[PDB]
RNA sequence: AUCGCUUCUCGGCCGGCUAAGAUCAAGUGUAGUAUCUGUUCUUAUCAGUUUAAUAUCUGAUGUCCUCUCGAGGAC
């Protein structure tokens, strides 16, 4: 009911109780409830206001350590190239806070990219198969 | 045929029960009930336009079959 | 659902082996790295049956590891290169038949990755500073000195730091009582990443680099570098100052090759093959790994193919020029 | 105008005088003290000896970071000594 | 506190003077014609009480009205 | 301190306290605005 | 950020995102004992030669840039 | 003998059933993670056990809710309900009873040479005292690297529903009071946490 | 050409307007369709700040979970003149609420949203999840129908709708439990 | 029975006097955001910058000759 908006405050302010929520509950698999929370989150993304966005992001970053970067990055995906200029700096600076901490185990889920002609986009290793 | 009229309701009906009750059929783009606020009620009678006319002439052939509140409910062409 | 995990029969495969005598005794103890396991055996001088003293799980993955002394030191610790970004200093208790954390130092980030180290480690002959090192863009030092008890403590880090930089390996260098010398095997891909032809793919040697610390001076700054002709994977320290020349190993593509500093020249010889060998001639060879044997009165060098050929490297110097090299087939 | 220096973490504990004494340094709270501060003696030497990580005082005590900040690593990067933009001293 | 009592006493001034003004789920006042948020009722009302909020209803009247 | 220029929300809101309490009483006006005193309200009236 | 490799940005092309997360899988592999272990078994080399395959194709992977 | 389990290389689980009649092959559910799998195996119908080639162990459970007659990419998913991270990979998996007279449990070989099992609790009594074990374990007694043990088995998804006996068994290396102190901390005895952690091992397995 | 750009692609339907302005069309076609990713929110291209009032002044201001709702501090919490306020402090009362301990070592004990395909945007709330087939309860006590909807007989006849096509409403094309009689 | 007037009855809208009794609470600054009000583009076309696309910004009004903007001729 907070996170959907009345006024800013409510969705800032909110925000921060998913981000300690999210710190807190670490480990503990309730991660389901989270994630649906991370819906209603999600929206807030794109504001210039300099509290909310940042309150949007300690958000974001608790509820990656929650919930596991696969989830996020899965939201993140579509983002990093969509025309837009807005979009692309967003999901950029999101893809960035989720890839600096945690890149070790970003490695299995970024999905299949087919090759080109001067590049081969495709990691065969993944496939070798006893 | 995009628009119809709708005759004999009842005020328990409002804007909403039109817009469920029409898009079983087909849906109802723009719904126009009037609120009366003299007296603060509904004489009950409806407009309604479509996505084009197709929606709205199906919507003459099926639509005069719905009863609201155990009573009879006009559809026509407008 | 909830499950409890247990383990019944542990791993043995064997990721590394360092050999060092941790009770201050005459013996030495084995201490090997199973994956995600850090293990103590005694081998018996007579029989030689290998006794298992300790068996631990650090519950991380550990990726280097390495054994060394305090100069003309009793005993000896051990440095565990880890997945975190904490290096960390053991020491075996020999009564209490457990290890104790001797320190523990935080340089960055956590799990493998690509710019943090803990993935090459060496160290010095004397003990004095230990070399970590990631695979790219950050080669730290610390340095290490006993305390008023001759107790063991550890400096503040320093930077290496060196950008665009892949770092094939690491290894210690002998210099006796002096500044510091570390072999840092290098590549540089920003020629690569610039050069749309693919022409920087080939026509790019891997820099062999010598930094120097310096502890007057306290910080580390690059000094030596040659290009090496062919690449190669690993290098080898070769004792210097009093026992034998002070200079490095490499160990490249069908080649071995002592390259050094000083005036001395390059010497190269070629990877024996075996007489009438059944294999694609289009697969070349390299070696694994080497292990030094040292003495007070001599020493030597065991290295190793793909096909298992263990030889043992001599050295022929005059004085401390060395003018070639010899090696006997030893066993597989 | 007030940023931090972000050079190498090294082994020197830190100092905050009375009035930066309770707070986590990056999360500007109170809650949980857990583990322990490291600065380079770049950032801390000589007058800054026992100095104040934050406002220029002697320092009275030792940060300790929250939970928070530790489970997100925040604690392993540069050495969390604010300078000011001019120099700092 | 005798600031508690002006908020008080300022939201029932402006609903003495008061069809259009009202407070939505939070607590703002709010015109609903002119879709303007109003931090003060009071402050609201003014612009409740201005020239603009008047003809925006005038507009929606004669809009109404065909 | 108190002075400075008169605002559309302090005018309107005299205008309704003037209507509501009467002419005479001048501090119970001036309580419900901030930043003004009785005086001002008064002869701001006037 | 910058000074961290693999840093993005809104500018960042295809081929330099894909040749990071290919040169951070390698970096994995070279990491993880076992799946270096599991790469060994399938393409039957030593773990050493693996090794030094991959650091071969560190710079080079899908090859020239655009 | 019913459905049949689909393991992608990739995208992990794809629950099909052949429809006999119709002789066609009926794709009614998926996973909501992309994984890399190596071997699958069967807890029960409704649940799934998979490795990850990164040395992972997931399990994922339908709704009971299922609809097993049908005709972004999917309609219907399944909840993951277990993700823990061994750090050796994995390449087979089989339940059974290892030991007679020993309680059904489910078993992991891996790459390194290790072989182990995962086992189901009976009681919460156990679970939340064995949860309070890892818990004043974990900061009263951490990992020797400096490593953390929470993240490691939380390396690449976060842990859910595991509980680590190589940590919990480690109450036996800590020094008397570290042992003692815990104990209290856990208000129990050495020989009572001992003897009850002896308790799973013993009954289900050596 | 944004129209040959979309046989390039497994489900081209993704392919939009301003996506044939992409520095990397021939990329973000395979990415956007990638399986379990979910879609960018609609909000932008709408100048409107993601947000404006007109649905938001109808909401209900909160309503608690059942579990919160049979313990009973509702009602508990509800009034005082200024001296009345000042008497507050000078006689104090205590133990207003009085609540059980109990009770609130009970609830959220012994008693005590949404998939990962789903995304909240601006206007959405109830309208995805009426539609044909589907009615809500008391408009059925105005139709008076004991557990078709009646005029789903007249579906019979006079044909599948126009404007919902992809209909199937029960007994007819469709082979229904509850309310919804067709999907 | 109707008109007018009247009486009764019913229904619907439907806070005393005094000296006016006396008296009358405001912290600051650094950053930053939101919400009100008021005012401006019927510009035609093209070129460039710019934008996700708009928007915006930036430049000029078929050519030549003759006569007094208009007319004629050659294109
Ligand atoms: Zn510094
Ligand atoms: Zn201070
Ligand atoms: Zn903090
Ligand atoms: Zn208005």
């Amino acid at each position: 009911d907070a996170l959907m908006d009345r006024d800013l405050v409510h969705r800032q302010t909110a925000s921060a109780v998913v981000q300690h929520m999210s710190l807190g509950v670490y480990g503990f698999g309730c991660e389901d409830s989270l994630n649906h929370l991370l819906n209603y989150v999600w929206p807030n993304v794109f504001e210039t206001s300099p509290h909310v966005i940042q309150a949007v992001m300690g958000a974001l970053e608790g509820l990656r350590v929650a919930i596991g970067p696969c989830r996020m990055l899965q939201y993140c995906l579509q983002g990093l190239f969509h025309p837009a200029r807005k979009v692309r700096d967003v999901y950029w600076k999101i893809y960035n806070s989720i890839y600096i901490g945690s890149q070790d185990a970003l490695i299995a889920h970024y999905p299949r990219i087919y090759n080109d002609d001067k590049n081969t986009y495709i990691r065969y290793e993944l496939d070798y198969i006893l | 045929d995009a628009t119809v009229y709708v005759g004999g309701l009842d005020e328990k009906v409002s804007e909403p029960l039109l817009w469920e009750l029409f898009l079983q059929a087909g849906p109802v783009v723009n719904t126009h009930m009037p609120k009366d606020r003299v007296t603060g009620q509904h004489q009950g009678y409806g407009f309604v336009e479509f996505l084009s006319e197709e929606d709205a002439d199906y919507a003459i052939k099926i639509m005069n079959m719905i009863k609201l509140y155990g009573k009879p409910i006009r559809v026509n062409k407008a | 659902m909830f499950l409890y995990n247990l383990t019944l029969q542990r791993a043995t495969g064997i990721s590394f082996a360092i050999h060092g005598n941790f009770s201050g005794t005459k013996q030495q103890e084995i201490v090997v790295s199973r994956g995600k396991i850090l293990e103590l055996l005694r081998p018996d001088p007579n029989t030689g049956k290998v006794h298992t003293l300790l068996t631990v799980e650090v519950f991380g993955v550990i990726r280097s590891l390495m054994a060394f002394r305090l100069t003309g030191g009793t005993k000896d610790y051990i440095v565990v290169g880890s997945d975190s970004g904490r290096i960390v200093i053991l020491e075996y208790q020999p009564s209490k038949n457990m290890f104790e954390k001797i320190h523990q130092e935080t340089f960055g980030k956590s799990g493998c990755r690509r710019i943090v180290p803990g993935q090459f480690l060496a160290v010095d002959p004397k003990g004095r500073a230990v070399m970590i090192s990631a695979i790219e863009k950050q080669k730290l030092v610390y340095i290490l000195n006993r305390d008023a008890a001759a107790r063991l403590t550890i400096s503040s880090p320093l930077e290496a730091h060196k950008a665009n930089t892949l770092v094939y390996h690491v290894v210690g260098v002998d210099v006796g009582f002096e500044n510091p010398m570390f072999a840092c095997l290098e590549m540089d891909y920003e020629e690569a990443d610039n050069d749309p032809t693919g022409e920087a793919a080939a026509n790019t040697q891997q820099t062999l680099t010598f930094y120097e610390l310096d502890l007057g001076l306290n910080h580390v700054v690059r000094k030596y570098s040659e290009p090496l002709e062919e690449h190669g994977n690993f290098l080898i320290t070769v004792p210097g100052g009093s026992d034998g020349p002070s200079g490095v190993l490499i160990c490249s593509e069908n080649y071995i090759t002592y390259k050094n500093f000083g005036d001395q020249p390059d010497i190269r010889c070629p990877i024996p093959r075996r007489r009438n060998d059944l294999d694609d001639p289009e697969r070349g060879m390299i070696f694994v790994c080497s292990a030094t044997h040292k003495t007070k009165s001599m020493f030597f060098f065991l290295a190793q193919t793909e096909q298992g050929d263990i030889f043992k490297i001599t050295l022929e110097t005059d004085e401390d020029m060395v003018t070639e090299i010899r090696l006997k087939y030893f066993d597989t | 105008d007030l940023i931090f220096c972000r050079k190498q973490a090294g082994v020197a504990i830190g100092r905050l005088c009375e009035k930066c004494d309770g707070k986590c340094v990056i999360c500007d709270s109170y809650v949980r003290p857990c583990t322990l501060v490291r600065i380079c003696d770049e950032c801390n030497y000589g007058s800054y000896q026992g100095r104040c990580v934050i406002c220029g005082g002697p320092g009275v005590s030792d940060a300790y970071y929250c939970k928070e900040c530790t489970i997100q690593e925040k604690d392993r990067d540069g050495c969390p000594k604010i300078v000011n933009l001019g120099s700092s001293k | 506190s005798s600031s508690e009592s002006n908020r008080d006493r300022r939201e029932r001034l402006r609903q003495l003077a008061l069809p259009y003004f009202m407070k939505n789920h939070l607590g703002s006042y709010e015109c609903k014609l002119c879709l303007t948020l109003h931090n003060n009722e009071g402050s609201y009302l003014a612009h409740t009480q201005g020239k603009k909020h008047q003809t925006n209803l005038a507009r929606r009247a004669a809009k109404e009205a065909k | 301190i108190k002075g400075g220029v008169w605002r559309n929300t302090e005018d309107e809101i005299l205008k309704a306290a003037v209507m509501k309490y009467g002419k005479n009483q001048w501090s119970r006006i001036a309580s419900l605005l901030h930043r003004k005193s009785a005086k001002q309200c008064k002869a701001r009236w006037y | 950020q910058s000074k961290y490799i693999g840093t993005g940005h809104a500018d960042t092309t295809k081929w330099e995102w894909l040749v990071n997360q290919h040169r951070d899988s390698y970096c994995s592999y070279m990491g993880h004992f076992d799946l270096l272990n599991y790469f060994a078994i399938a393409e039957n080399e030593s773990k050493a030669r693996v090794r030094f395959n991959l650091m071969e194709k560190m710079l080079q992977p899908c090859g020239p840039p655009a | 003998g019913h459905r049949v389990i689909v393991s992608d290389v990739q995208e992990s689980f794809i629950w099909v059933r052949y429809k006999r009649n119709e002789n066609q092959l009926i794709i009614f559910a998926d996973d909501t993670y992309p994984r890399w799998v190596t071997t699958a195996s069967l807890l029960d119908y409704d649940t799934v056990a998979g490795a990850d080639k990164f040395g992972n162990i997931c399990v994922v459970r339908l709704p009971p809710n299922t609809n097993d007659e049908v005709d972004n990419g999917a309609s219907q998913k399944a909840e993951v309900i277990m993700n823990y991270h061994v750090g050796e990979t994995v390449l087979s998996l089989q339940k059974t009873t290892l030991i007679p007279g020993g309680s059904e449990s489910l078993v992991y070989t891996t790459l390194s040479g290790g072989i182990g099992i995962l086992v189901p609790f009976t009681s919460h009594e156990d679970h939340d005292f064995f949860q309070h074990v890892e818990m004043h374990l974990r900061s009263e007694h951490p990992p020797l690297c400096g490593r953390d043990h929470l993240s490691f088995r939380s390396y690449y998804f976060p842990v859910k529903n595991v509980i680590d006996g190589d940590l919990c068994e480690q109450f036996n290396s800590m020094e008397p009071n570290k042992q003692k102190n815990v104990s209290e901390e856990l208000d129990r005895t050495p020989p009572e946490v001992s003897k009850k952690l002896e308790d799973i091992r013993t009954r289900y397995a050596f | 050409t944004v129209a040959e750009l979309k046989q390039l692609v497994a489900r081209p339907d993704v392919v939009e307007m301003h996506d044939v302005t992409a520095q990397d069309p021939k990329l973000l076609v395979h990415l956007k369709a990638t399986r379990n990713s979910v879609p960018v929110p609609r909000h932008w291209c709408f100048k409107r700040k993601y947000l404006q009032g007109k649905r938001g002044i109808e909401k209900p201001p909160f309503e608690l979970p059942d579990f919160i709702k049979r313990t009973g501090i509702q009602e508990m919490r509800e009034q005082k003149t200024m001296k009345s306020k000042m008497r507050e402090k000078v006689r104090p009362k205590m133990g207003k609420i009085d609540i059980d301990y109990q009770k609130l070592h009970d609830a959220f004990f012994k008693w005590q949203l949404t998939i990962h395909g789903d995304l909240y945007y601006e206007g959405k709330e109830f309208e995805t999840r009426k539609k044909p087939g589907d009615l809500s309860d008391e408009l059925r006590i105005s139709l008076g129908m004991p557990v078709p909807p009646p005029w789903l007989i007249a579906m019979q006849r006079y044909g599948p709708p126009p404007s919902y096509p992809n209909l199937k409403i029960p007994g007819l094309n469709s082979p229904l439990y509850g309310d919804v009689f067709g999907t």
